[PDB]
């Protein structure tokens, strides 16, 4: 490789590079200054002799005379490994625990391949996430894009830390694997993640990308890509369960408009980019399963819906590329409910997959249809009570009260270190359903009352 | 062969110099790579190509080839039980060579089998003055379709040679001595993909087509050369009904296009599909079932093009004198990629962030559909029916492409998430619901059956629809507090709704019905009504025509079980309805 | 007369034409395609010995090296004459109804030309459209402007269809005439009217322009 | 450099709570040294007062005041009000252990943006000292109006009610420089930056 010492033209984090040949798209570039810096940089665009480079950590500081430009020939890589489980990386891969470098056994780029639609496998199995509400009610499902949608100051950075603790496939010949994937979190969010997966001994099952809030927006765009490259190596080359939790997506989005605006492109629907939805969907669809082969993807994409709204374009585009939402609710953590699920707009596409006998009990989707109904009638009496007092509620209405109380105090508040197996939680919801009569159970069969029911 | 020089790569914009024989519109392999890619723009030599693969790596100074030709689509031997991408890439073929579950951009691979021998019979005789539709022969190409080789456009002339032998898609199979002198043809021809394939007269559909759907074929009927709308709620049951269309309909070829589709919604259709088999042969329906596959992460033309693709190789064999289905899910999402394309373009940002031609783009797709006259001096007709899926977020019918789809389309049948929570399948609001069908169709009922059949949809949906009345005033004294004839009105749409718009697509027998055992099952039930009625004028309290009726009434409820050779059971209820209920007035 | 060869941009729906002369704004033009294929459209800019136009039916698959442009020198125009009374033409008004092309008086641009405000005349007589809201809550006048605010599936269809067979004048004096102009609609809607006009005959005393929605767009306009 | 953050040997996690003094606070809603904390302070809520007494009965060292395009007519009284606050323990003026910063609102529109950014510096020195530092940010919404100026002023694409698309990413990277840190040295002495902002 040979150095370019003749730098034309330095326009904020972009810059001019003459006299070049053979100089690819979106191949990564290396600065030195007068000073001697190092500081990387992609390719944007190159024409003919002319190339136009953008420069990650900044353009502060660059005489364009005294400085050299060289061009490494490669675009972003991942060094993948088997050793990568129970390290910790920056945003585009580099050790950012202090540990022994890893030997990689190739370099895959970040962007992938699109999967063969014939050769995408159906999902199937159940994985257990050891929580009532997203094991009994809203079951995730291998291969499935199972998003939560929070708010700002939510406690989603507990429950992503808790799911990857307690995730786990009920069969033996299998390797389980978490990808955690921080994207412009705060350090304060970074140290509580990464003390507690030593803390908990769940990074031993890990491979978590941290990437601060003031990393460069370059290294936040491409952290999910990065998780999601070493994702479907440890799932389709090793054969393991990989299970990917990105946080926050909300994150992602704030760093392509703030793209957008410097690359002078048109905005979308709320400034966002008109290409947030195939930018997200070329992330979320990197997951599945593949015929003939063990390993699978499953993911779990938190993302804080700005105003708490979900018309948003994020949490809207978010629910076109998913299979579902987990939706985490103030009034629910006002009530101090941990985790605090509002069951009500959550939903699974794919529950129905991994639920009745040889996957779960076979009362699994009865009790969760009665779970939900019942739960539906308590808050819907809960709030007819404020508006007319409690002299207006029937015996029924106050059962169904008080149902929604315990169904929420002792069903769904379970604690972020609980970690509940698929018994537990259906033996807990016949606990719960011992509240109503008998006669209120409509839709459970009456084989099912005489063998569970208390 | 003249080759390009890439003189500028930005993002999915590559220039190229040296493109002075390219056109636009035209295909291009970008790169050393091979990158597929468009030409939209172009100035002297130079062309503006929009790369639809990933223009990572590649960079000025590498060759660009023209393919000379727009997109389009192989047709041939070779093309049904085939599962291919929006550009009509064989995913089957393609996961050989490439032995790989991905795809590998720059791989390049034709859309047929061009090695494969197929035995071509020929029907035509030399000398005979041939023009373009004019069949020549045909080739056995599955079990079910028997598929026609015809003179592809543009040839016409006077036939000198032609022999019956197995040859492969390319060899040439007939010589035609034409004005300009002598041409050869084979067994597959190219079109392009956003031209519609020229007919010799269009025919507003009359006929209406029998998918054995009661709540379809009665109340919403689809005619052969319509468009009908579904939109897909999730749990609805959009599969099954689909399902239902796909099998039960009396269709030559169906056409299944996914324009957009989140990767285990595409794998449930490419499980699914294979394993539907066809009623009257018993084979595999892929016999008769051309497939198009595309997920969110495939180019945006690929996503953008797949209803384009489809519609042309329904137009294919519409040509043959088939009658053809085609079905697109979903349209919202081959929007989305429309407007991304349009992003891609700098183009004007449109009403709700929509290209201003999204209407055009959908009237040019839903216009190539239809009863044509088709080419060649048979005169045959084809049709071509198109059942398209509409999946708006949110749920909101008000969406711009519902609206749009819905101005040019007649018929919709809307699917309801309550009616599914009530097991109430299929899952069709029967009163948000409507086709602009139902006269044409009622005229041509009541003249092959002989019977007044258009007078009977109506009143079946006059109760119905008194119903919806009646259950507002019921919410709010009663159902106590009613008339007689306001609780037989209620029992007879209950009637309607449960004995006749419910059928279960998986019970043996109850997945299909024919149009005659349609017709005495709303009859028997139609029947009892002006029965009771009239009973219910000579002093009959409404208890009392129920309980004296519960034999019949089991009779009719179990009615469509009945087989199709045993219609005469279902024919004698009428007779036992009024005996029975003159003997309760008697009494 | 004149054919021009040099084509040197084709820029989306645009098409760039050099070293020409003798060129107005919104001429129409003719472009002969290297396959034969012939599109007509319109001069949008004209400077110096360059031209700007837009293709009607499309850019799609023209070689700007091996195509020709022909500039008719007139604008948009039309063919009027009596013999136009009971047949059927497009949106470029060309016959459609499969009968013999008739020759034209003379033609006359499409634009029209301003009703001189002293010049013009009030309306003064009604028309009988056989609708009862229409003749009598409402009311037709000869020269009155009266639109029909109608919604997506709604019988305007059959309501023009109507109209256009019961409108007549009393005693009639005079002759009357209904041109029928359908824009962008569908095939089943455009074939409706053809039918029902000439079963009923109201097709012998009126003209009807059917414009597709398949059609181009600058058809839909001029329709 | 003012927009270049001080190199530390490592950040802490926050968890010391800072004595503030305030019932209210140090009993509900706390904050640790080096944690941050907001403040809406609206028409007549008493701000003003309240700030001083987290100037005054703070364990901080050092106080950074820093005004970032405020009113005239209220940054007076700030000048006026600040060494008139008694330090509890030794007794003499509040300025010796405080360095303000104060911007009015017709002043130069970089100078009301550069203002946060020059008492995030100067406090990122007395950390590096061992101290627990303090800045008080008063108003912060002032601060990204003169951001909203500067975009337009080089003409960017608009955000979220004209701010600028980068307004989180300036906002972040302020508030991650503060906080409780071991400082460069061959002894890991600590210190701390609480950010307290209007």
């Amino acid at each position: 490789i040979k150095e370019y010492r003749t730098i034309k033209e330095v326009v904020g984090p972009l810059m001019a590079v003459e006299k070049v040949s053979g100089v690819k798209y979106e191949e990564l570039i290396e600065v030195r200054m007068q000073n001697g810096e190092i500081r990387r940089g992609q390719v944007l665009e190159v024409q003919e002799d002319k190339a136009m480079v953008q420069i990650f950590e900044g353009t502060s500081g660059i005489n364009y005379k005294n400085s050299s430009v060289r061009f490494l020939g490669h675009p972003l890589q991942l060094g993948v490994s088997e050793d990568m489980i129970g390290r910790v990386f920056d945003g585009l891969g580099r050790p950012k625990d202090n540990g022994p470098e890893i030997l990689p056994e190739k370099y895959l780029d970040i962007n992938g391949e699109v999967i063969n639609p014939i050769a995408r496998d159906y999902p199937d199995e159940f994985i257990q996430t050891g929580i009532s509400a997203i094991d009994h009610l809203n079951t995730l499902v291998r291969g499935q894009k199972l998003p939560v949608f929070s708010g700002s100051g939510l406690p989603h950075k507990e429950l992503a830390a808790q799911i990857a603790r307690q995730a786990t496939v009920l069969d033996s010949s299998d390797d389980f694997a978490v990808v955690f994937a921080a994207i412009g979190i705060t350090f304060e969010e970074a140290e509580f993640f990464m003390e507690d997966f030593r803390q908990t001994g769940a990074i031993d099952r890990s491979v978590m990308f941290m990437n601060l809030a003031n990393d460069p927006a370059i290294e936040r765009i491409a952290t999910p890509r990065m998780a999601l490259t070493a994702a479907e190596y440890l799932a389709y080359e090793k054969g393991m369960h990989v299970l990917v939790i990105m946080t926050d997506m909300t994150n992602y989005a704030e760093a392509l408009r703030e793209i957008s605006a410097a690359r002078r492109e048109v905005p979308g629907r709320r400034g966002y980019p008109g290409y947030l939805y195939t930018n997200l969907a070329t992330l979320f669809e990197r997951a599945g399963r593949i015929r003939g082969l063990k390993g699978s993807v499953t993911q779990i994409p938190i993302l804080t819906m700005p105003e708490d709204d979900k018309t948003h374009p994020i949490p809207d585009l978010t629910g076109y590329i998913t299979e579902g939402q987990i939706i985490l609710t103030r009034e629910l953590y006002k009530s101090g409910i941990q985790p605090p699920i509002d069951v009500l707009p959550s939903l699974s596409r794919l529950k129905d997959k991994g639920t009745g006998a040889g996957k779960t009990r076979e009362d699994h989707a009865a009790t969760m249809n009665q779970l939900f109904a019942a739960y539906a009638q308590g808050k819907q009496a809960k709030e007819l009570a404020v508006v007319l007092g409690e002299s207006a509620l029937s015996d029924i209405d106050k059962i169904y009260a008080k149902f929604a109380e315990r169904f929420e105090n002792e069903y769904v508040n379970q604690g972020f270190y609980t970690n509940r197996t698929i018994t537990e939680t259906l033996d807990l919801g016949w606990e719960l359903l011992a509240m109503l009569p008998r006669t209120e159970l409509k839709r459970i069969k009456d084989d099912l009352l005489d063998k569970y029911l208390p | 062969m003249q080759i390009g020089k890439i003189i500028k790569v930005s993002g999915p914009l590559v220039m190229a110099e040296n493109m002075s024989e390219a056109s636009i519109q035209d295909m291009c392999l970008v790169g050393d790579l091979g990158v597929i890619g468009e030409i939209i723009e172009m100035r002297q030599d130079v062309a503006s190509i929009q790369v639809y693969e990933e223009t990572s790596g590649i960079g000025p100074g590498e060759p660009v080839r023209s393919t000379g030709e727009a997109l389009s689509v192989e047709l041939g031997p070779g093309i049904i039980s085939q599962m291919f991408d929006g550009i009509q890439r064989p995913l089957d073929t393609f996961m050989e060579v490439t032995q790989s579950n991905f795809l590998g951009r720059g791989v390049q691979l034709p859309a047929l089998d061009h090695e494969k021998q197929w035995w071509f019979e020929a029907t035509i005789e030399e000398g005979t003055e041939v023009s373009a539709g004019d069949i020549i022969g045909y080739v056995d190409e599955t079990k079910i379709i028997q598929h026609k080789i015809m003179v592809p456009n543009g040839i016409k002339g006077t036939v000198q040679k032609i022999e019956s032998g197995s040859f492969t898609i390319d060899d040439p199979i007939c010589v035609i001595e034409t004005e300009q002198g002598l041409k050869e043809l084979t067994m597959m021809q190219k079109w392009p993909v956003r031209r519609g394939r020229p007919i010799k007269q269009k025919l507003n559909p009359d006929v209406p087509m029998i998918t054995g759907q009661r709540v379809i074929d009665t109340f919403f009927p689809v005619t052969k050369g319509g468009a009908a709308a579904v939109p897909g709620p999730f749990g609805a049951g959009k599969t099954v009904v689909q399902h239902q269309i796909a099998k039960w309909s009396d269709v030559d070829l169906v056409v299944y296009v996914g324009c957009g589709e989140r990767g285990n919604e595409m794998t449930d259709v490419v499980n699914e599909f294979p394993e539907l088999i066809d009623p009257n042969t018993g084979e595999s329906l892929m016999e008769r079932t051309v497939l198009i596959a595309n997920t969110s992460n495939m180019p945006v033309a690929a996503r953008e093009a797949s209803i384009y693709t489809g519609i042309t190789i329904a137009e294919y064999f519409r040509d043959m004198g088939y009658d053809v289905a085609i079905m697109a899910d979903s349209t919202s999402r081959w929007a989305e990629a429309l407007r991304e394309m349009s992003g891609r373009l700098e183009e004007m940002p449109g009403d709700e962030g929509y290209p201003a031609y999204l209407g055009s783009r959908l009237a040019e797709y839903y216009e190539r559909s239809g009863r044509v006259i088709a080419l060649g001096s048979d005169q045959r007709e084809g049709s071509i029916t198109a059942i398209s899926a509409v999946s708006p977020s949110g749920g909101d019918i008000s969406e711009p492409v519902t609206q749009n789809t819905l101005r040019v389309v007649k018929v919709f049948w809307g699917l309801d998430s309550s009616l599914a929570q009530k097991r109430h399948f299929p899952s069709i609001n029967w009163i948000q619901s409507y086709s602009l069908y139902s006269t044409e169709v009622g005229r041509y009922m009541d003249q092959i059956l002989q019977q007044d059949w258009s007078d009977m949809v109506t009143e079946g949906m006059r109760i119905l629809q008194e119903e919806e009345q009646l259950n507002e005033i019921v919410r709010l004294v009663g159902i106590d507090s009613l008339s007689d004839n306001d609780r037989l009105t209620l029992e007879v749409a209950k009637s309607i709704r449960e004995d006749y718009l419910q059928q279960n697509a998986f019970d043996d027998v109850d997945t299909f019905t024919s149009r005659e055992k349609q017709f005495n099952m709303l009859k028997v039930i139609l029947t009892f009504g002006k029965e009771a009625r009239k009973a219910l004028s000579l002093g009959a309290y409404f208890n009392e025509i129920m309980e004296g009726t519960v034999a019949v009434r089991e009779r009719i409820s179990r009615s469509k079980y009945i087989p199709e050779e045993e219609l005469a059971k279902i024919s004698s209820i009428n007779e036992e309805i009024k005996e029975t209920i003159q003997l309760i007035v008697s009494e």
